[PDB]
């Protein structure tokens, strides 16, 4: 049933769970106990700017992604049309919360308009370029900069145009 | 006593298209790559690890249509399977 | 006629260590990075895809010793399982 | 045994080959007949440069290397000691090698100094930087500059230094 914790996504049952653990020999990640953990993940969003269009539907984008997260058992923040210096200073935020010491994981998710560079920020033009580079995003939360999640999956998600270019070529058949 | 961490470990990113190329989003359905990627994630967190996942959501965009994009895995320093064990 | 292809698909790329960090090479035993994948290759070919096999050699370097090193999957876009079948 | 074409690689049965044709459905890359396919990989070293030391060892490197991706069905390209241009140059003429359309794949190997910003040519220096980028390999070798490769895995393989730093932290146990 969807009505559960779980909602949509499809249960791992216990022969199932013990398939995977016999499989795989000491090649997963621990999983921590679920009475416990504090799960963390973290949903950047910006639809509303400055200078470059709306992006209209990223609110289901929202909805669907926070759903999904909290569905995995992650407790989710959801912060809205910042500048990247306002992404910065959230990223490093959550890299301080105390929550990942007794987390196995975390998910971060980015969405917004993207440039080759990076991510857009709220104030973004080319007169004025408001970016965060994906290397960033690394770096804050590295073993050195985020020693809690030392050891754990941390699964960056980012949905945003990387260029101009359609992604195409032709070919005939 | 000290001990020696890797720096950059066990990380995974998934872009929604390949570098100089853009990405979908309709404006009442939502992202597309955000949508295909939530269905996948329900389907097969109970029986893939994430990196699998993800290339089965790369699969899905494999045949072009008008909008094209294919997401794209970056920096993975994953050193084991990571389950999601949905339920547990 | 004529029919669109995704520009960039079908790439793997796997590097000696992570962005900003040093890779190791011995004057008589050559790169380990190197050694190390010739190794799993030999080893992993006929029974892993490559993917899974490049995930095997980061597990071999997961515990740090005097020269640490994390070798770095990089811009994946296969979308499907490349399996060598060695012998075949 | 190792007398033969695969030298030490661990064979594949026919039982196996059958087990992951069906574990997986149609999701696995195609392979091309063994008596007519002419399958191609190109190794670079660059071992002696003009003003950083030299990579001594780099041999035990391109033989392991080389009969490694032969034992594996390729036939092996060795270029050594170029600089950024000649390795750009030799990267469009790989591409354009007319044994890839009756090819399933392809290997890149690439093997020197290396900077944050990429693979160092035989003249490189700080004063003067001879850099091959890593975009650029993809580039070069994308559906657009290499047609014959589409659909068909191409792996990169770089044994490099990305930078100066150690790629380690410290922590208390
Ligand atoms: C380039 C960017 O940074 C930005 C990235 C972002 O906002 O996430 N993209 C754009 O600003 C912009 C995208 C808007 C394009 C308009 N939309 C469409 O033409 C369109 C038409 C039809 C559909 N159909 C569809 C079908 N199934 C779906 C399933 C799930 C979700 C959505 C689905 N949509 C979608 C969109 C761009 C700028 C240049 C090129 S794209
Ligand atoms: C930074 C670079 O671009 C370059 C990359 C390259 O040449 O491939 N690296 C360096 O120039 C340089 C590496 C030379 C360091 C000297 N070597 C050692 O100290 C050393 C000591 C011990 C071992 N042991 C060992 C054990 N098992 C092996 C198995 C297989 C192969 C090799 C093995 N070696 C190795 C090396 C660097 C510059 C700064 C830091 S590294």
């Amino acid at each position: 049933t969807s009505s559960g914790s779980e909602g949509n996504v499809k249960l791992c049952s216990l022969e199932e769970a013990q398939r995977i653990w016999k499989q795989k020999s000491a090649e997963i990640y621990p999983i921590m106990d679920k009475s416990s953990r504090t799960r963390l993940a973290l949903i950047i969003c910006n639809e509303e700017f400055d200078s470059i269009p709306r992006r209209t539907g990223a609110e289901v984008d929202i909805t669907g992604m926070t759903m999904l997260l909290q569905n995995l058992g992650y407790s989710v923040d959801v912060k809205k049309n910042l500048t990247a210096s306002d992404m910065t200073t959230e990223l490093e935020a959550f890299a301080h919360r105390p929550e990942h010491k007794t987390s196995d994981s975390t998910f971060l998710v980015f969405m917004s308009h993207g440039i080759r560079e990076g991510i857009c920020g709220k104030k973004h033009s080319e007169q004025v370029p408001d970016i965060l580079q994906l290397n960033a995003i690394f770096n804050m939360l590295n073993t050195k900069n985020c020693p809690s999640l030392k050891d754990k999956p941390k699964v960056i998600i980012i949905q945003a145009c990387r260029g101009d270019s359609p992604g195409v070529v032709w070919f005939k058949d | 006593a000290i001990k020696k961490a890797h720096i950059e470990k066990d990380f995974i990113a998934f872009c929604s298209s390949t570098p100089d190329n853009v990405s979908w989003r309709h404006p009442t359905m939502g992202s597309v790559f955000i949508g295909r990627l939530i269905e996948h994630m329900q389907e097969y967190a109970c029986s893939c690890d994430v990196e699998e996942i993800f290339r089965k959501v790369r699969f899905s965009f494999e045949q072009p249509d008008g909008r094209a994009q294919m997401p794209t895995t970056e920096r993975v320093t994953l050193t084991r399977c990571f389950y999601l064990f949905p339920g547990h």
